[PDB]
RNA sequence: CCCCGCCGUUAGUUGCCAGCGGUUCGGCCGGGCACUCUAACGGGACUGCCCGCGAAAGCGGGAGGAAGGAGGGGACGACGUCUGGUCAGCAUGGCCCUUACGGCCUGGGCGACACACGUGCUACAAUGCCCACUACAAAGCGAUGCCACCCGGCAACGGGGAGCUAAUCGCAAAAAGGUGGGCCCAGUUCGGAUUGGGGUCUGCAACCCGACCCCAUGAAGCCGGAAUCGCUAGUAAUCGCGGAUCAGCCA
């Protein structure tokens, strides 16, 4: 509990629990455990005060984690967002930027479907 | 000294050396169950013993090559009734009526084009 | 995530035109078609006019893009 | 294709990764099964033909 | 749209290959290329010559050109004076040293790529199409043979609305690969487009 | 599932290897 | 089938009870081909009808069926005016197959984790003369006698 | 122990001119080991039938090739002095190791 | 004609507790081809035999047989139809362009996105996901190559470096499966979209517009309206493997 700012996972094994904090995951779980040294599969709740501590001293002492992240990647969008940047123009207007296609099937970036009319003489559709 | 048959079924190949004595058997320089462990199946590749009351009249070598292992199941099952019969060729009316002598003409079938599948044909629209 | 691994390609017509052009002043618009060429710190200050398939675009080369590439500023497409 | 296009020949082609295949018999630059360099049409016509040595029609 | 190639069809069995030689996946790709420029030069010097195929053989590096024809004359020349000179023309593009023949096409009349060549001759020299074909039936027909056919496309006298004449007599027995049925396909190009020449001699079965 | 990159059965499908599916 | 009657396919006898209704049984739990675990999901829950019932399985299994098999059916007629519920009669082969299946279709309608703990609660519910199974027979032979009044029209 | 591997794309005219390099006798002359059959290695193309779409036509065209072994024990000089002109098979070619 | 199913003759640098000897216990070595196999050539099925119906052709069933009436799969598409498709594969009549409707570059585009459909992939989980261990394929491809095995590296991959013109070396792990362990019903240890960051490789060159690796991110999706597709048996369903094209790759 509170092992990031602010995050209290609780009740699952620790490995589990600590990707509940933001820049952590099945990995920095798997390491910040061994180079602490509490054993993986201990409930959360079974944990002594003095490895919580190795924990949140390690966890929190090493990595960009939580908003200190998500304000770092923010001001890294702005950054070329900024900047002319080719990148940054997709970011405005809110389309892929990996170079995926826009024809169909960009829906993840676009959001739901804005629907517009068809025809206006034509074929059935 | 001993007595053989071969039998095949869907790209495997078993290979049945009768030996008198026991019961015990051994496939691929491993125990039966050491192979075949715990595939429901496998006791099905001795019913012709178990049918021919040979259960523990009769050791086994074996020795199985391709395929997978519910096809080398059946080659076995042919290869210990083959070798059975040339030990003593009044087994197969005990032993034909099951049909143990008989080797599985079923292949996988061959792949076709504009097909999916073999067989599978790709959907389609407006019709 | 991208790549070129120790060499860091950039093309040298337009390399030898801008290190040419800092034994003295910065020569208004420079006309490249490169855009393929990594932008390197000796460039911050001029003005490339890269081209675009259609017109050269005055690209004032600033230092917060000091990595990427010319291209990356010469859009292509024009939509809506 | 083009008899324009037949500037394949450049032996000297510049930069290496332009180099590309077309059928040696009608140009034909898709589809080049590069074994025989003829295109999957020449490719059918001169095995029908049977001046491809040892090319049967396959079955099985 | 249907019907394939009666040789394709039958060329493991009751026909061989026009050349017959082997080579690895690097030589391959050129000694048939080669192979072809043989054919070529061979279909454009040898046309009077009357030619149906060209076998070409090779072995230790060589060649071995046997250029069947109807009138083995046009080949040699004056006692020889022609037949050296296409044997130099060849061993020119092939550096390989090749070695010209000729073989006696008895009988223009049962072997197919002449039977419609001939058809596709007349043809261009304005020729009735319905008669030219039911005539090469018969021309081939007595010369022996158990059947024949000869198809020609469209634009049959110059028409502007494409057609197909055919005519055929005794059996062409297609779907049978016991057959042995030469096929030729012969080109004519008229002052109005083209008209392609097909012919089928059935001949003999196992 | 076959799509997730760091998975086994994900190497597999993309006939790859790595961290989550070792060579040798 | 516009020809030929399409012979019932034989399938061979059970390894552990040498009974077909067993194979045929597990063939339907049986999903993509995935045939071992079909049989290792049916024998345990086999040796969980008798660690909870002290009769044999084989009993169990078969008194299950009987009570799913049903005697009447409705299939729907299309007729010189729309559409039709008929109760026919039910044949024997088809009892078989429809009681089979909807054994395996109620046990996994059951919320228990475990597949062989579905299988034996609704083996046993069944045989018992309730569960899931049972209603959908009991519910099918009510529509074939609600539409009596068209049993006139069997086929 | 003179190995030579036979290849071609003909199996006619491969057993009949391996069984040609067998002639100091069957095994009354030199030795023989019996022309091995293995295996043969088989390429396939398969080709769009028509010129233009149809996907979905297609036919299939091999062009298989066999090899074959022989071997021979004891390389006396008298049994090679017939490997001067004593051939006559074309599209077959040789390979000869030690 | 081809392939698959049973059997033989020929054939032994692939195959063997066959049977022996030697064991670094590896078919490794001596040794043998019997077996499996490899690939050439044969045999074998004909309603021939049996009972029943039939005027016959045949139909039903029964023996024996590996296989029984078309044993299983391919190749094979009649006279003709659709004034079907394709002048952009290739030919080809006519028509047109002829310091440009021809040619060469460099850059862009064919990848544009408010939308709509086709075909697919991956899913929504416990008959499941994960990790470890352990086991059984067929068909292919490889020397401007396949790359065993070592070293750096979490890894992609770099360095080094054997064998292999390949039944002999390599791609190569098969995967579902089996043993053990984790998860415990949750938008989850389900799903892996999106995006941030750092990197390897191929290429003159990866902005537009490459694949792969690692860290973070962890979207919709809890089985889908009206409608609608495939398949009758080694079939569907499901699981992986290979190849063509190809530097690399959007497979
Ligand atoms: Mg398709
Ligand atoms: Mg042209
Ligand atoms: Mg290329
Ligand atoms: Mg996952
Ligand atoms: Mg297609
Ligand atoms: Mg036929
Ligand atoms: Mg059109
Ligand atoms: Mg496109
Ligand atoms: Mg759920
Ligand atoms: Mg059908
Ligand atoms: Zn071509």
């Amino acid at each position: 509990a509170r092992i990031a700012g602010v995050e209290i996972p609780r009740n699952k094994r620790v490995d589990v629990a600590l990707t509940y904090i933001y820049g952590i995951g099945k990995a920095r779980a798997k390491e910040a455990l061994e180079k602490t040294g509490i054993n993986p599969a201990t409930r959360v709740k079974d944990l002594t005060e003095a490895e919580v501590v190795r924990l949140r001293e390690y966890v929190e002492n090493t990595w960009k984690l939580e908003g200190e992240l998500r304000a770092e990647v923010a001001a890294n969008i702005k950054r070329l967002m900024d900047i002319g940047c080719y990148r940054g123009l997709r970011h405005r207007r809110g389309l892929p930027v990996r170079g995926q296609r826009t024809r169909t099937n960009a829906r993840t970036r676009k959001g739901p479907r804005k629907t517009v009319a068809g025809k206006k003489k034509a074929p059935r559709k | 000294e001993q007595y053989y048959g071969t039998g095949r079924r869907k790209e495997a190949v078993a290979r049945v050396f009768l030996r008198p004595g026991n019961g015990k058997v051994t496939v691929n320089g491993q125990d039966f169950n050491e192979y075949f462990q715990g595939l429901v199946r496998a006791v099905a590749a001795l019913e012709p013993l178990r049918a021919v009351d040979a259960l523990g009249h009769f050791d086994a070598y074996i020795t199985v090559r391709g395929g997978g292992k519910s096809g080398q199941i059946d080659a076995i099952k042919l290869g210990i009734a083959r070798a059975l019969v040339q030990y003593n060729p009044d087994y197969r009316a005990k032993l034909k009526p099951l049909g143990f002598l008989t080797r599985d003409a079923r292949v996988v079938e061959r792949k076709k084009y504009g097909k999916h599948k073999a067989r599978r044909a790709p959907q389609y629209s407006k019709r | 995530p991208r790549s070129l691994k120790k060499g860091v390609f950039v093309d040298d017509h337009l390399l030898e035109k801008v290190l040419e052009l800092n034994a003295k002043g910065e020569k208004r618009l420079i006309k490249t078609w490169s855009r393929r060429s990594t932008i390197v710190p000796e460039m911050v200050g001029h003005t490339i006019a890269v081209y675009n398939g259609k017109q050269h675009v005055p690209v004032y080369i600033t230092e917060n893009m000091v990595g990427h590439k010319l291209g990356e500023f010469a859009p292509t497409r024009t939509y809506r | 294709a083009r008899k324009a296009l037949i500037e394949k020949a450049k032996r000297t082609p510049k930069f290496k990764v332009r180099a590309y295949t077309r059928c040696v018999r009608c140009g034909r630059a898709r589809s080049v099964y590069r074994f025989f360099g003829l295109c999957r049409i020449c490719l059918r016509e001169l095995a029908h033909k049977g001046q491809l040595p040892g090319v049967r029609k396959a079955s099985w | 749209g249907n019907k394939i190639h009666p040789i394709g069809f039958r060329l493991g069995i009751t026909r061989d290959w026009e050349s017959r030689w082997y080579a690895g996946k690097k030589q391959y790709r050129h000694l048939l290329l080669e192979d072809q420029r043989i054919r070529g030069l061979l279909e454009k010097e040898l046309y009077s010559a009357g030619l149906a195929r060209v076998d070409i053989e090779r072995a230790a590096d060589n060649v071995a050109v046997t250029v069947h024809v109807a009138k083995p004359g046009v080949v040699i020349g004056r006692g020889g004076e022609r037949i050296r000179v296409l044997r130099e023309e060849l061993a020119k593009l092939t550096g390989k040293n090749v070695a010209l023949n000729v073989q006696e096409v008895q009988n223009p009349n049962l072997s197919a790529p002449l039977v419609a060549q001939r058809v596709a001759e007349q043809i261009e020299r304005r020729f009735a199409v319905r008669r030219a074909i039911k005539q090469a039936v018969q021309r081939v027909m007595e010369s022996g043979a158990k059947g024949a056919k000869v198809i020609v496309s469209g634009r049959i006298g110059g028409a502007e609305q494409a057609r197909t004449e055919w005519a055929a007599q005794g059996r062409v027995p297609l779907h049978t690969l016991r057959a042995n049925i030469d096929y030729g396909f012969a080109l004519a190009r008229t002052t109005y487009g083209v008209l392609g020449v097909k012919a089928y001699i059935f001949l003999g079965e196992v | 599932g076959k799509g997730d990159r760091r998975t086994r059965r994900g190497k597999i499908w993309r006939g790859t290897y790595g961290k989550y599916r070792p060579r040798k | 089938a516009r020809r030929r009657r399409a012979e019932v396919r034989q399938l061979q006898p059970d390894l552990v009870y040498g009974d077909v209704l067993v194979t045929a049984f597990i063939n339907k739990i049986m999903r993509d081909g995935k045939k071992n675990l079909a049989a290792r999901i049916f024998y345990d829950a086999c040796k969980i009808i008798q660690e909870k019932t002290g009769q044999e399985p084989l009993k169990v299994f078969k008194q299950a069926v009987e009570n799913v098999k049903p005697r009447m059916e409705v299939r729907s007629r299309r007729v010189g005016g729309a559409n039709y519920q008929v109760p026919m009669e039910v044949s024997p082969r088809r009892q078989q197959s429809l009681a089979l299946r909807w054994l395996v279709q109620a046990a996994n309608q059951r919320p228990e984790r475990r597949a062989a703990v579905r299988i034996a609660h609704e083996l046993m519910d069944a045989a018992e003369g309730k569960g899931g199974a049972v209603k959908k027979k009991e519910d099918v032979e009510r529509m074939a006698e609600a539409n009596r009044a068209y049993a006139h029209y069997r086929w | 122990k003179i190995r030579i591997k036979l290849r071609g794309f003909d199996h006619k005219t491969l057993d009949a001119s391996a069984q040609k390099i067998v002639e100091a006798a069957r095994r009354s002359g030199a030795q023989v080991s019996g022309p091995i059959p293995l295996p043969t290695r088989v390429r396939r193309f398969t080709v769009i039938r028509g010129p233009f779409k149809h996907k979905d036509s297609r036919e299939h065209f091999e062009l298989r090739t066999h090899n074959r072994l022989v071997d021979i024990i004891n390389p006396n000089r008298k049994t090679i002095e017939q490997l001067m002109t004593l051939d006559l098979p074309t599209g077959v070619e040789i390979e000869i190791k030690t």
